[PDB]
């Protein structure tokens, strides 16, 4: 240490100052919990995000829940090549893949098959191998009345079960969860709701717990 | 006859 | 536009400039500003 | 003339020192490769792993060859000197305290990382974690300074003048010796024992009620099966800690608790053979902390055969 | 090119030592830009910060915190007064450096796009070209805030962009397997160079500003020439299948660089296409690598928060 005319030191001390603030934000860079969103259809994503916030590109959402601070990225507003910018979202802790339920019969090609292909290309991507996927199936009452009017065999030719609510819901849930080609590392969680049922938001917390805990089990020396 | 090594 | 002529132009330009290049030639570590600076 | 020389025969002696030498070579090579590997994001557990590995490497490489050099073959006329013996038992007590506190704080970090994980995201940070590593090293040094305050040299010949009758022994009286080694056994065994066992049972309980109850598919019982292999790597560490650092501390406190009225010649011989057994178990722990971290997880197995070959 | 010029000698293996290791970032270093005084390099990471480094003495002169942590580019002003950074929040924020107040504050939070901002450079201290996610290159004035000329013409997404050194014209590389040579004044395409199988993840301009190399994802750098409108040199070889993520020429044009997804930078002789050097310091994707304008150093930022400066 030759102190170099008493200004370079200042510059060096400047860097130490930088380091301090930098490291502090790095601490909060661990503290906040990330959550990508992706919906092929409209899916009630506005309904979901107004359900979360109560308690033209990236629409960040800094909602807090149960004393703990989150993030949430309403990404689907902007339209570009999904392949290029998705590795920017590497290291998110839980994808929230909201899917509409009543899109099983709108035809451009069925739209539910387009959501199936989107879930295929998001659940079998090399960047989200270690990150789970929460799966919201929205507008269930609209699906109730539309399955009371029209059958589900228009959507799937290879389905011949009962035309009830719960068997159709379990079949479409196991239809989505079958797309997991990497079952060992990630795990698609599931939920059903309509534009009500404020146990939605805490469920994300539940799922975030069931994706933080398991993730720590893959680095904390165990397993 | 007490041991000395600890 | 006669691709051979322009790649020959690229070649004679880079052969004109490859002498005093501070990266492909190397450094004598005193004219280098990037000495390891133990301190 | 050389009294206080115990008649320990050479066949059991060479068996014990062969066990010692094999333990030493596999332990120092394992701690070397895992220290270089961890010297090669929420990485707040690698520092505890490397600190326990460095503590085991330190206790092995500092005690064990000097231990065979002047504790099993070369008896009571020693050759390391006054500062040699005092600093040697300082490093031994410091490394025992460091391994105990490393087990404590690694189990605490695991408990915060599983059973209260948002408090681990809030509380635990890489900077703080390095602060805690320096804190447990300084706690080991500050709790090993009474080992500097209690050791010494003492001649026990026919007149206490012969240079073939001086030993390097605790030179304090019996009561203060009791107190220092009783608080040694109390903290550096029992509070690690209850803390590591309680938190590892709670973590294994939370994992078993996370995979059995599952609050979803278990994934054809593959990843949760290797999570029960993680239950094995939890329970194996805690049982290895108690079954290795139990009899050493029992031997320390049976050195304290007997005041020559319960010693006989055979119990003197049994004490010395038990000392070889307990320090064998201490070097067992020093070898199989990185062996338990290496062999049972096949990814460590592959990457450490890639480091070796 | 290389079939014609193989009469000359090769420069052999170039050994580049890790002269500096600019630690400090907390996430992936996505893009960096050298200054014009060869000393201050700005680099932006996806944890929020962009750091202006003193490269000569390993010092963090500035650490600018963004409103949006998603950043995907940077550019250092030729006059050193400004620093641009755009990204997924579609707002290519222009920050100030030579401020009278003392700290750094945003000069202008420019907008006007409906796609993510891929790669921005500075024409002068008052004009910035940015390439975007809504498939349109854009040339902006910082003062009024309005797009002077928004270059439409790309059908697919456009991922990078690089200036000719005479600040008169530039080249934008897009995911349509084609790099388009734009122009500042006329506002329209001059040439559209194709010849790629797949997309173009980064691009750069050779010193003369008569050539540029495209960095694809099929590991095939392709030196193009402007006037001929054809591919000139196909820098490619087997055992490299990963994606190119930045290109950088040298001051003499002899020594091209590349940064792969193969976790190691590859240093290519521009005349013989041999892998004349390997810079394997990192352990993750080499996102960005730059050569300073005097040609002295090489700096490289990769997805492990490490900026290694190799001479």
């Amino acid at each position: 240490g030759c102190t170099l005319s008493a200004e370079d030191k200042a510059a060096v001390e400047r860097s130490k100052m930088i380091d301090r603030n930098l490291r502090e934000d790095g601490e909060k860079a661990a503290r906040e919990v990330k959550l990508l969103l992706l919906g092929a259809g409209e899916s009630g994503k506005s309904t979901i995000v107004k359900q979360m916030k109560i308690i033209t590109g990236i629409v960040e959402t800094h909602f807090t829940f149960k004393d703990l601070h989150f993030k949430m990225f309403d990404v689907g507003g902007q339209r570009s090549e999904r392949k290029k910018w998705i590795h920017c979202f590497e290291g998110v802790t839980a994808i929230i893949f909201c899917v509409a339920l009543s899109d099983y019969d709108l035809v451009l090609m069925n739209r539910m098959h387009e959501s199936m292909k989107l879930f295929d290309s998001i659940c079998n991507n090399k960047w989200f191998t270690d990150t789970s996927i929460i799966l919201f199936l929205n507008k269930k009452d609209l699906f109730e009345e539309k399955i009371k009017k029209s059958p589900l065999t228009i959507c799937y030719p290879e389905y011949a079960g009962s035309n009830t609510y719960e068997e159709a819901a379990a079949y479409i849930q196991c239809q989505f969860e079958d797309l997991n080609k990497r079952k060992d590392t990630k795990e698609i969680y599931t939920h059903f709701t309509c534009a009500t049922d404020t146990k939605n938001v805490q469920f994300v917390f539940d799922a975030v717990t069931d994706v933080i805990i398991k993730n720590n089990l893959k680095d904390c020396g165990l397993f | 006859r007490r041991p000395y090594i600890l | 536009m006669l691709v051979s002529k322009c790649c020959e132009e690229v070649r004679d330009y880079v052969e004109e400039r490859s002498g005093e290049d501070p990266l492909v030639k190397g450094i004598p570590e005193d004219k280098n500003p990037f000495k390891e600076l133990k301190g | 003339n050389s009294d206080l020389d115990v008649n320990t025969d050479i066949y059991s002696k060479v068996l014990v020192t062969a066990i010692y030498l094999a333990l030493f070579v596999v332990g120092t090579v394992g701690n070397s490769v895992t220290l270089f590997t961890l010297a090669r994001l929420q990485s707040t557990v690698d520092y505890y792993l490397g600190s326990l590995a460095l503590s085991d490497l330190l206790i092995l490489l500092l005690a064990m060859p000097v231990e065979l050099y002047n504790f099993i073959w070369v008896h009571h006329p020693w050759a390391f000197g006054d500062a040699g013996c005092r600093g040697y038992y300082f490093l031994r007590d410091a490394c025992t305290y460091a391994t105990a506190l490393n087990v404590v704080s690694l189990s605490v970090e695991r408990y915060l990382a599983i059973c209260h994980p948002f408090k681990a995201k809030t509380l635990m940070s890489r900077s703080r974690t390095k602060k805690f590593i320096s804190a447990i090293w300084l706690a080991s040094a500050l709790l090993a300074i009474p080992m500097l305050f209690t050791m010494g040299l003492q001649n026990l010949s026919g007149d206490g003048t012969h240079p073939g009758g001086l030993v390097c022994t605790p030179i304090v009286d019996t009561a203060t010796l009791k107190v220092v080694i009783q608080v040694n056994t109390f903290m550096s065994f029992l509070f690690p024992m209850l803390v590591a066992s309680i938190l590892n049972t709670v973590i294994a309980n939370k994992l078993t009620v996370m995979v059995h109850q599952a609050a979803n598919m278990t994934i054809e019982p593959g990843r949760v099966q290797a999570l029960r292999r993680g239950v094995l790597v939890l329970r194996a560490v805690v049982i290895a800690f108690v079954v290795c650092w139990l009899p050493y501390h029992v031997r320390r406190l049976m050195f304290c608790y007997i005041s020559d009225e319960q010693w006989t010649t055979f119990l003197f011989d049994f004490y010395h053979y038990f000392y070889m057994l307990t320090n064998a178990l201490v070097y067992v722990s020093a070898a199989i902390n990185p062996i338990l971290y290496n062999l049972v997880s096949a990814n460590f197995r592959q990457v450490f055969l890639s480091t070796l070959a | 090119l290389s079939q014609i010029t193989n009469n000359i000698d090769p420069v052999g293996r170039i050994q580049m030592r890790t002269r500096r290791t600019l630690r400090g970032h907390l996430a992936k270093i996505y893009a960096m830009h050298w200054g014009t005084d060869s000393r201050l390099l700005v680099s932006a990471s996806q944890d929020g910060k962009l750091i202006i480094w003193d490269s000569y003495t390993t010092n963090k002169v500035h650490a600018i915190p963004l409103r949006s942590s998603w950043v995907m580019t940077c550019a250092y002003a030729p006059s050193g007064n400004y620093v641009a950074c755009g990204g997924l929040d579609n707002i290519c924020s222009i920050y100030n450096l030579k401020t009278r107040e003392g700290n750094v504050r945003v000069s202008r939070e420019l907008a006007g796009h409906t796609g993510y901002l891929s790669c921005c450079r500075f024409l002068d201290d008052n004009q910035i070209v940015t390439s975007s996610g809504d498939t349109t290159c854009a040339l902006w004035d910082i003062e009024t805030g309005q797009q002077t000329t928004t270059f439409t013409g790309h059908t697919g997404d456009v991922m990078s962009l690089s200036l000719a050194p005479d600040t008169r014209l530039f080249v934008s590389g897009a995911c349509d397997a084609s790099a388009k040579l734009w122009d500042v004044r006329e506002g329209m395409c001059r040439q559209t160079f194709t010849g790629h199988e797949s997309d173009i993840n980064a691009i750069c301009f050779f010193p003369n500003g008569n050539a540029f190399a495209t960095g694809s994802d099929d590991a095939t750098c392709r030196l193009f020439d402007l006037r001929a409108d054809q591919e000139l040199m196909t820098y490619s070889h087997d055992n490299i299948i990963c994606g190119i993520t930045s290109v950088s020429f040298s001051k003499s044009g002899r020594l091209l660089l590349a940064g792969y997804d193969d976790f190691n930078c590859n240093v290519w002789d521009a005349l013989k296409a041999d892998r004349a050097g390997v810079l394997a310091g990192h352990d993750n994707r080499v996102s960005c690598l730059g050569v300073t304008d005097d040609g002295m150093a090489v700096a490289t930022g990769s997805w492990d928060s490490f900026l290694k400066i190799w001479n």
